């Protein structure tokens, strides 16, 4: 039977410091023992002085990376240009991944 | 007959116009922003002595941060509130924050045009327009203290100071000469006030008046009765001098 | 006359009019002048705003649909949201599933399309608002005019709204003048300025009632208001 | 699963009903009612599926209580038996249906008799001298059968249901603490709140 | 007081107005057609009107080919004729599929007709300003015409007739049908029956006919088919060496 | 009383939709557009009124493809037509789908034909205020036909509406008189822009542009492509010359 | 679109009356008359058929009574098939009840349905209302002999003794002058057949025009029964009172 | 389905089908009420066209929707029956997710929004009802009095009427009800309010009806000696002076 | 795209019912059809209103037979009366016969009829009816039985009636002629007689359809093997048949 889930490596780490924080990841993309690309981005800016990385399943990483961007776009549109909070983006995060609660993304999810 | 969302040769929609002239027949209200806080009030208008006039509630909370204001057809005003009630908790749900006064009002304004009697584009079902005005008062972080008035037709504009209803015009003449941008929110209290007295059929009294405002301090707040006779008491006194 | 036959949009007149449709441009007329140009490299809209009092606010004109795309009103305001959030989701569309800057001669072919069938169907009324949409993709810079007809055209430069005739005569008479301003943002804004000058009539122009917009070879769409327009008065 | 027994003498209908809830490997409450009254003379015990004891009961209590005041009458037990019957009928071959049994004691003041039904999850309804749902039965049927008499005093009832309960914590294995007994005669509906140490 | 008259219901008389003028507009294309059976076929004659010097005259045309087995000519409008035409093409290859033979000219008939008492009793489809004859070899009874109106109504003809000069087309049939005391025309061959057919349309018309003017379409033993205009051409000449 | 002209599908006594004839008034008000049908192909023309030097020339562009082998031009509401080329489109779509021959022109003319007749049938919709010249070709020769509102088609030799049909008429009709073994696609491309020239003098208070395009077996292989560049000014240099 | 031939059926009169509920009733005010009486032991259904011929067959026919259940009856006045469609669905209200509470239906929950579904023609639905009042008989353990009128304004009351259709205004003064509480079935078939008989537009009163119908509980039995009177029982029942 | 609009705007900003709702109403039999401190009377006329009825199986004009709160009306009969249904449910509906039987503000709250919405929905006339709705909040010994219209308001009254003639009877309240101390006994609370249907009603020995709701879902229908009473000494009251 | 949702029969301030009162002006224009019930049968007959002398009156049935006891005759619109016997025939199926396995009693298949022609008296979008049917039948536990069904969509049982064109004349023809005692060769005798003062033109088996409710025929069956099968009391009578009756006239 069809199985429509993968897992593509990579490994990805957050830090925060007093005025700053960084987002790291391997650029490294994966199936089973073969290598599919060794420089492929998986940390990405999204606008409004975020960055997201969405680690796992790489097909559901850019769908929600995908997702999220338009979101912001969006936020921008429907509220005269005010910038998306990062408390703000979190909760909009979760909305999103807990829409497939039932048939879920697998990546675990960093910004 | 002829269709309800139909354009007259002046290119106006009949309905919206009609229904712009039931908002004429409704009771005043006016609304005064400063830098202290937006300032709302209303003329109860009881048909009769036995009214009790403190269930006249013509002033609602839609959020902490947002009031309103209805004149006209009030029974249309319900499921306004609760759209705009909705849409601003969701908001915060969905962003851990509180929604933009300005974005609470657009949100209001689109459920505005969502009558007709045909389909063609998106799908929207009501039969005739709202017969209600609304002034939506608040305060957020990006814009400060704001006050907008809200047709039937769907647009909104942002007043200094606006009245609704009846003696609106008149209402609309005096807040013109009477406003400037460095009111204090206790001048802006007296004024409600004195402009609700000249346009009332009535002689205006803690009864059938009734005071609210919002600071971004204690929020959205409606005055009790004995609150508000004491201002008219210190208007009294104060038209007394000159 | 007319009585009888301006029923509603599904009938034609004797003559072969659309009178609910010539009622929605009626509208138009009514509203609030905006003005748009072009040369090779940058696409400007300016609009003057129209107030309800001193003590209201002039409601905003000039609205975003795209980086590279957006649109001007003339007549009813709900309508126009309708219109260009429905483009804002085509450009969103060509974004995500092709990733692909939607071209402006497109747009202005879905929107016709939009505002035809309010025209071909019982129970619904045609759009009451004129739009002016600039942009630049990838053949350079554009300006269209769109009609609730369905009627859309690409013109170097073009004006709706009340008395908008002063400002379509001087811009036909300017057409060598400014077609030619390239690479320089200020000079093709203050050749709109000039434009909407020619339907002013009544009033001065003001620094919270002025609305510029541009968009062209390295410039994305970006709205200027409050005292960031003052220069141009 | 849960005790809910049921008696009728002479007069009146006595219900039994264990206090216990249990999930996993703890006892949550020990004084849990595990009845509704579904008008001033009609009482359903009920037990089953975690969510869908209580929710069932409560559908049940509410469209009784909406009869009640469109026709400003009371149905007969036979009547409402007879509802709640098609009600789980229905739901039996349902997308997911209810998971529970209930007993049904009223007083017919028209008839002037107690009335006692056993209703499974099924829908299987039938009218009885004394029910028991679950493992409960097992135990209690055959000692009814021998200690049941049809002319008893609503005392000599409660007799006979604590010779049940006894039996119960003797030879089951769930400690099920105890039981809440109510009574539904002419009078209504009552709890007899001392049986505990009686 | 007024608008029972532009909907289909009953007026203070009983009448449907709609369906009245829908006869009307049947009239509309100013032509005239027949129908006549012979020993073992069908033959529709139609007249062919091309006033416009910019037409391609290969596609003006009013008969259709509705099956393998059945032929259909129109009176009146041509979107209401072509919108009939793919309506009965639709519905003759459903009853193949479904019922596993071939629809007879009779049931298409009725299942037509009855499509059309529905525009007749429902308000919002009007009615459709059309006559269609229905014309084949059935292989059950034999060569067959069957004809529909807008009011719903068919039936069978030994022969029949449409047009602005129907009344004169049908009376000069009816007289060759006393004398020759049969009902078919007895040929065995469909050329002579196609032959008659052009000979009795002119004879109650008055008025001549070249290659241009006319559109034949014959009905056979498993096959229905339109004649070019080279076969009426050859058909002219015949008839010409008769008088 | 009457007021059998108010509803859509309504007949009047004399048998007629009124509604559909008043649409027909809205074609004969629009600009003139023509079709020439040649030995191998099509050709399609129409005029373009500029009303001001402000209209970007060669870019408001009203001959339409459908599929990749058919043109299509109208008269009358614009934005109707493209409604109905819209239509055309996702009809021809569906034929190149489930058969994999791209859709034949007889066929393809029905389909619009049905469509457009759809819409006299219910006073809940308007008829087109349109009439459509288009045409391609297809596994057996050329084919060019023309769309009334009122859903009837014909085959064409050569075709016209609009403000100026009545010029353009008379013009096809002496070539089809004068060229009966049939005019080339090449020698279709300059007589056309003869023909809108010509029929401009109705509509000749305002200046208009040219738009030629053309579907051609052995000059385009079969596909409709628009004429531009070198043969769209020759065949401008052509109509120029025998307007003088 | 169809704007211009709606009736609009359920709407308000200046007054604040309902138009088409208004014009049903003065239909059924030329209907066949029909009576119902309460009795202290019983009630009486009876009916006049209105205009009859010789030719009509009486002994299949029974147009007017119609049974709802084991214990309820209706009389119908106004359109026969109006009713029949009302009949039908309150015969299948009835088997609802019986199925869901094991118990025969009580006669006003059975009345309310039916005066609820009559007052949705009356609000929304665009329909014409049903051209039919209803005289309803029968019996529950609750209040024991019930009679019922029920109307197209979906309004329902209770009665000792009332007519609809016909002549109710001269029906209603006949019963009010010679109705008592302490009736006896038997005098109530009396007053049925005597009231008939004074607002007949008839010449004479003839078992052929009537239905009659008795809800007892018998005599004997202990329980209730319904009886529908054959042509030759009414003729009996009418030599009786001394009509013949 | 049917979804014509019928409720819309005219010129002067008038909904004409709102409007004539209560034209309705006003032709409805008469209906009124009053608040004591510790209770609350509703009162309603009978007509008497014809007197040849049941009044046993007829329905009685005060209807109840829960055991505490009571909902009376004026205007069409038959439309009055959908808004006590609507009203009953809701009142199940809420014991049912809140634990907790309706507060009288809210279960008007509720009948007021299903008329209003009836006043913009395509496809419905409004309902030609005015409704009284009384009764006391759960564990509450405060007397609450409401009234809908078919427009969709709803206010609460110390006193009010409606229906044919309430013009009269409003009148007679508006001098008679004392704002400063209402009536304080239950005896004396209904004394008012036969008094005041006097004036419309003519002397009834049927005609009026009174049903008295106090705290704790005490509600009981007076018979007619228990009002019979009351019309002996009201117009034996005139006659001393 | 239907937006007919709203009823196009309404009452009138007098409170009659406009389009069925014109649906009955319809059927009275119709040709003039009746219905005699013997005590062994029932016979329904009509004339054959020839619309052209070149059509095929024989495929033009204006009598139909609905179950094999059960026959339909008409006046007023033929259109009409066609869908409304496809629609009876198929309604005797799916509402009776897939249901108890036998075909619907005349009371019962009537009562759907009736039905069918009350929805078109009140449904959203439509006109009623143009006809008025003759049934006649046969069932087990009733006998032989005639109904008359209107536009309204009432029903009533006759003994003997005839409908539109010269049912005036027809009616108080049958009522000097009826009585209860009636044989089916009878019946059928002074149907014929009662149908030529109808006719002004050609009266003959060609322009005559007559048709009979009698006894079982085993040979129309089409097979035999079950016992309980006797065949349809339904039968039209031939041309042939009916001239033979005429010569004795």
């Amino acid at each position: 039977q069809f199985n429509p889930y993968g897992d593509n490596g990579g490994t990805i780490l957050g830090i925060a410091g007093e005025d700053f924080a960084v987002l790291a990841g391997d650029t490294r993309n994966i199936t089973d023992y073969s290598i599919n690309s060794r420089y492929e981005p998986k940390v990405f800016d999204c606008g409004d002085n975020i960055v997201m990385s969405a680690n796992g399943f790489a097909a559901d990483g850019d769908a929600l990376v995908k997702r999220f961007k338009n979101s912001v776009k969006w936020y921008h549109f429907d509220h005269n240009d005010k910038k998306l909070s990062i408390n703000s983006a979190a909760r909009n995060i979760q909305h999103l991944l807990y829409g497939k609660r039932f048939f879920p993304y697998y990546v675990h999810t960093i910004i | 007959d002829r269709g309800v969302s139909t354009f007259s040769p002046e290119g106006r929609l009949f309905q919206v116009e009609y229904s712009l002239e039931a908002i004429k027949l409704g009771s005043t209200a006016i609304g005064i922003a400063t830098k202290e806080g937006v300032v709302l009030g209303v003329e109860k208008r009881a048909t009769s002595p036995l009214l009790e006039s403190d269930s006249i509630e013509k002033i609602v909370e839609i959020d902490r941060h947002i009031g309103c204001a209805m004149s006209g057809l009030t029974a249309d005003a319900r499921s306004m509130i609760e759209h705009a009630r909705t849409a601003a908790v969701t908001h915060n749900l969905y962003y851990d924050e509180d929604i933009n006064v300005e974005s609470l009002t657009q949100s209001v304004c689109d459920l505005a045009l969502r009558f007709g009697e045909g389909a063609s584009g998106e799908e929207r079902l009501m039969s005739r327009p709202f017969g209600v005005a609304l002034l939506i008062a608040g305060h957020d972080a990006d814009d400060g203290y704001q006050l907008f008035h809200a047709e039937p037709s769907g647009t909104f504009y942002r007043y200094n100071a606006k009245a609704i209803g009846s003696g609106s015009e008149g209402a609309q003449a005096e807040l013109l000469n009477e406003w400037h941008s460095s009111l204090t929110l206790k001048e802006a209290e007296l004024l409600v006030l004195k402009i609700l007295k000249q346009v009332m059929e009535e002689k205006l009294d803690e009864n059938n008046a009734q005071l609210s405002c919002i600071t971004k301090q204690d929020g959205f707040k409606i005055y009790d009765n004995e609150k508000t006779a004491e201002l008219i008491k210190e208007l009294k006194e104060k038209e007394a001098a000159e | 006359f007319r009585n009888n036959y301006d029923g509603d949009t599904v009938t034609f007149s004797p003559t072969g009019r659309l009178f609910q449709v010539e009622y929605a441009l009626e509208a138009i007329k009514q509203g609030s002048v905006t003005v748009g140009l072009r040369s090779n490299t940058h696409a400007v809209l300016v609009a003057l705003k129209r107030n309800a009092d001193e003590l209201s606010s002039y409601q905003k004109k000039i609205i975003k649909c795209d980086e590279h795309m957006g649109l001007s009103l003339a007549g009813l305001a709900p309508d126009a949201r309708v219109l260009s959030n429905y483009l804002r989701q085509q450009c969103n569309y060509s974004s995500l599933v092709f990733n692909r800057k939607l071209a402006v001669e497109r747009a202005g072919h879905l929107l016709c399309d939009k505002a035809q069938k309010n025209t071909q169907s019982y129970g619904g009324r045609p759009y009451g608002v004129g739009l002016l949409i600039i942009g630049y993709d990838k053949s350079g810079a554009h300006l269209l005019e769109f009609q609730p007809s369905g009627n859309v055209t690409e013109l170097y430069g073009t004006a709706i709204g009340a008395r908008s005739q002063g400002a379509k005569t001087y811009l036909e008479r300017t057409l060598d003048t400014f077609i030619k301003i390239d690479g320089n943002p200020d000079e093709l804004i203050k050749a709109g300025v000039e434009a909407i000058s020619q339907s002013l009539r009544d009033e001065s122009l003001t620094v919270d009632n002025l609305s510029i917009a541009i968009v062209g070879k390295d410039t994305p769409f970006t709205i200027y208001d409050g005292e960031a327009v003052a220069k141009y008065i | 699963m849960d005790i809910i027994l049921g008696i009728r003498v002479q007069d009146s209908v006595i219900l039994a009903s264990s206090k216990a809830v249990t999930r996993g490997i703890s006892v949550l409450k020990d004084s849990d009612d595990k009845t509704r009254q579904l008008s001033p003379h009609t009482l359903m015990s009920f037990a089953g599926e975690a969510g869908d004891t209580v929710q069932f009961a409560e559908y049940i209590q509410a469209n009784i209580q909406l009869y009640s005041i469109r026709e400003d009458y009371e149905l007969s037990p036979q009547a409402v038996s007879s509802f709640v019957r098609q009600e789980l009928a229905k739901s039996i071959r349902s997308r997911r249906p209810y998971q529970v049994n209930v007993l049904i004691g009223g007083y017919d003041k028209k008839k002037n008799k107690p009335e006692l039904y056993q209703i499974d999850y099924l829908g299987t309804k039938v009218e009885l001298p004394y029910g028991a749902h679950g493992y409960s039965g097992f135990y209690t049927f055959s000692l009814l059968d021998h200690h049941y008499r049809p002319d008893m005093t609503t005392e000599e009832g409660l007799d006979l249901l604590k010779l049940c309960v006894q039996e119960l914590e003797k030879r089951m294995p769930m400690d099920f603490k105890g039981v809440i007994v109510k009574i539904v005669d002419k009078d209504g509906i009552r709890q007899v709140d001392d049986f505990q140490a009686q | 007081a007024g608008y029972d008259r532009h909907i289909t219901i009953f007026s203070p008389e009983g009448r449907l107005y709609q369906v009245e003028y829908a006869f009307k507009a049947t009239n509309q294309t100013n032509i005239n057609s027949l129908a006549v059976r012979g020993k073992d076929c069908t033959v529709v004659i139609s007249q062919k009107k091309v006033p416009d010097k910019l037409l391609d005259p290969t596609t003006v045309s009013y008969i259709f080919c509705i099956s393998r087995t059945i032929g259909m000519v129109v009176n009146g409008p041509i979107p209401d004729a072509r919108n009939a035409a793919l309506r009965a093409k639709a519905e003759a290859a459903e009853f193949r599929y479904k019922y596993g033979y071939d629809m007879p000219c009779d049931v298409l008939a009725k299942r037509m007709a009855n499509l059309s008492q529905i525009y007749t009793q429902r308000a919002y489809m009007r009615p459709l300003g059309v006559i269609l004859t229905f014309v084949s070899v059935d292989e059950e009874l034999g060569p067959s015409i069957y004809k529909t109106d807008p009011a719903g109504y068919y039936v069978g003809y030994k022969a029949t007739a449409t047009g602005p000069k129907q009344q004169e087309i049908t009376t000069n049939l009816e007289n060759h049908f006393k004398k020759s005391k049969i009902d078919h025309i007895n040929e065995e061959s469909w050329e002579k029956v196609v032959e008659f057919a052009i000979t009795h349309m002119i004879d109650a018309l008055g008025t001549e006919f070249s290659k241009n003017d006319l559109e034949v379409g014959v009905a056979t033993k498993d096959k229905f088919f339109t004649l070019s205009a080279e076969n009426i051409e050859e058909r002219l000449v015949a008839i010409a060496e008769q008088d | 009383g009457t007021g059998y002209d108010l509803s859509n599908s309504v007949f009047s006594p004399d048998g007629r939709n009124f509604q559909v004839e008043y649409a027909v008034k809205a074609v004969e008000n629009g600009t003139t557009s023509i079709g020439i049908k040649c030995n191998d192909g099509v050709v399609f023309a129409v005029e373009k009124l500029i009303t001001s030097k402000l209209l970007v020339p060669q870019k408001n562009v009203k001959i339409q493809v459908v599929d990749r082998h058919i043109g299509c031009v109208y008269s009358g509401l614009i934005p109707d037509g493209r409604h109905l080329v819209n239509r055309g489109r996702e009809e021809a779509a569906s034929f190149k789908k489930l058969y994999k021959t791209p859709i034949p022109i007889p066929a393809f003319a029905d389909r619009l034909g049905q469509y457009v007749q759809a819409h006299t049938l219910y006073n809940s919709v308007r008829p087109f205020g349109v009439s459509t010249i288009f045409g391609g070709v297809d596994k057996n020769g050329a084919h060019l036909y023309m769309l009334e509102p009122s859903g009837s088609y014909w085959g064409y030799k050569g075709a016209a509406t609009g403000k100026g049909r009545q010029s353009a008429k008379a013009e096809l009709e002496k070539l089809v008189d004068h060229h009966p073994e049939g005019l080339s696609a090449r020698e279709a491309v300059k007589q056309a822009a003869k023909i809108i020239y010509l029929a401009h003098e109705d509509n000749k208070e305002k200046d208009f542009e040219l738009e030629i395009s053309w579907c051609s077996l052995s000059e385009t292989n079969g596909l409709h492509k628009f004429v531009k560049g070198d043969l769209l000014q020759e065949a401008i240099d052509f109509a120029q010359k025998e307007i003088n | 679109g169809s704007r211009r031939y709606d009736s609009r059926t359920t709407i308000f009169s200046p007054e604040g009356r309902l138009y088409q509920v208004e014009y049903a009733l003065e239909s059924i005010s030329h209907a066949g008359t029909a009576i119902g009486i309460m009795a202290s032991d019983g009630i009486v259904l009876a009916a006049e058929r209105k205009v009859t011929s010789t030719l009509l067959e009486q002994d299949t026919s029974t147009e007017k009574l119609y049974k709802l259940n084991d214990k309820i009856a209706v009389a119908v006045a106004g359109l026969t098939a109006d009713a029949e469609i009302l009949i039908n669905t309150a015969r299948i209200h009835a088997q609802n009840y019986l199925k869901t509470y094991n118990e025969d239906i009580p006669v006003e929950i059975l009345v309310r349905r039916l005066s609820d579904i009559k007052q949705g023609y009356t609000q929304h639905g665009g329909l014409r209302p049903f051209g039919v009042s209803f005289i309803y008989a029968g019996y529950d353990d609750r209040y024991g002999y019930q009679l019922y009128t029920s109307n197209p304004s979906g309004n329902y009351t209770g009665w000792k003794a009332i007519s609809v259709g016909a002549n109710t205004s001269a029906a209603q003064t006949l019963l009010q002058m010679d109705y008592k509480d302490d009736m006896k079935v038997d005098d109530a078939i009396e007053l049925a057949l005597k009231t008939l008989s004074k607002t007949t537009d008839s010449s004479a009163l003839t078992y052929d025009r009537l239905e009659f119908a008795t809800i007892r509980k018998g005599a004997n039995d202990g329980e209730v029964y319904q009886k529908i009177f054959k042509p030759q029982e009414i003729k009996d029942i009418l030599v009786k009172t001394g009509i013949t | 389905g049917y979804d014509r609009a019928l409720s819309i705007f005219s010129p002067d900003g008038h909904i004409f089908q709102v409007e004539y709702a209560l034209e309705a109403v006003k032709r409805g039999t008469c209906a009124v009420g009053v608040k004591g401190k510790n209770c609350v009377v509703l009162g309603c006329e009978r007509r008497s066209t014809l007197k040849l009825q049941d009044t046993r199986i007829t329905p009685s004009k005060v209807s109840k929707i829960d055991s505490h709160v009571v909902l009376s009306f004026s205007g069409l009969n038959a439309d009055s029956r959908i808004l006590i249904e609507k009203a009953r449910v809701e009142a199940q509906s809420h014991r049912l997710t809140l634990e907790d039987p309706v507060t009288v503000e809210y279960l008007t709250r509720y009948v007021a929004g299903v008329q209003q919405r009836y006043t913009q929905s395509g496809g419905v006339r409004p309902f030609g009802v005015s409704t009284l709705i009384a009764g006391f909040d759960p564990r509450d010994d405060e007397p609450k009095l409401y009234q809908t219209e078919p427009s969709g308001i709803y206010s609460s009254w110390s006193a009010q009427t409606i229906g044919r003639n309430s013009k009269t009877v409003r009148e007679f309240l508006e001098k008679n009800y004392d704002r400063k101390e209402p009536p304080a006994t239950v005896e004396e609370c209904v004394k008012l309010t036969v008094r005041s249907l006097l004036e419309v009603v003519q002397t009834g020995a049927k005609n009026i009806e009174i049903t008295v709701v106090k705290p704790d879902s005490d509600i009981v229908a007076l018979s007619s000696e228990e009002i019979n009473q009351y019309v002996t000494q009201i117009e034996q009251e005139k006659q001393e002076q | 795209t239907d937006r007919y949702s709203f009823s196009l029969t309404t009452f009138s301030p007098s409170g009659k019912l406009g389009q069925i009162d014109y649906a009955l002006t319809a059927v009275k224009q119709g040709v003039t059809s009746l219905g005699i019930k013997a005590t062994n049968g029932v016979v329904i007959a009509t004339e054959k209103k020839s619309s052209s002398p070149l059509a095929m009156s024989e495929t033009l049935s204006k009598v139909s037979l609905l179950t094999p006891d059960i026959g339909a005759v008409y006046s007023g619109m033929g259109p009409d009366y066609r869908v409304l016997v496809d629609k009876s025939r198929k309604v005797a199926h799916t509402s009776y016969k897939r249901i108890y396995g036998e075909y619907p009693p005349t009371k019962l298949l009537v009562s759907e009829v009736a039905k069918i022609m009350q929805e078109a008296t009140q449904s959203g979008g439509v006109r009623p009816f143009g006809v008025s049917l003759l049934i006649a039948g046969h069932d087990e536990f009733n006998g032989f039985s005639l109904y008359q069904v209107d536009p309204s969509g009432s029903y009533f049982p006759w003994k003997a009636t005839a409908i539109g064109k010269g049912s005036v004349a027809a009616k108080t023809f049958l009522e000097k002629r009826w009585n209860d005692e009636l044989e089916l060769e009878d019946a059928i005798h002074i149907a014929l007689l009662t149908l030529k003062e109808s006719v002004e033109g050609e009266f003959n088996g060609d322009t005559i359809e007559l048709a009979i409710i009698g006894d079982e025929n085993p040979d129309l069956l089409g097979y035999t093997g079950i016992p309980t099968d006797k065949g349809p009391r339904f039968r039209k009578l031939t041309s042939q048949e009916i001239n033979d009756r005429l010569e004795a006239l």
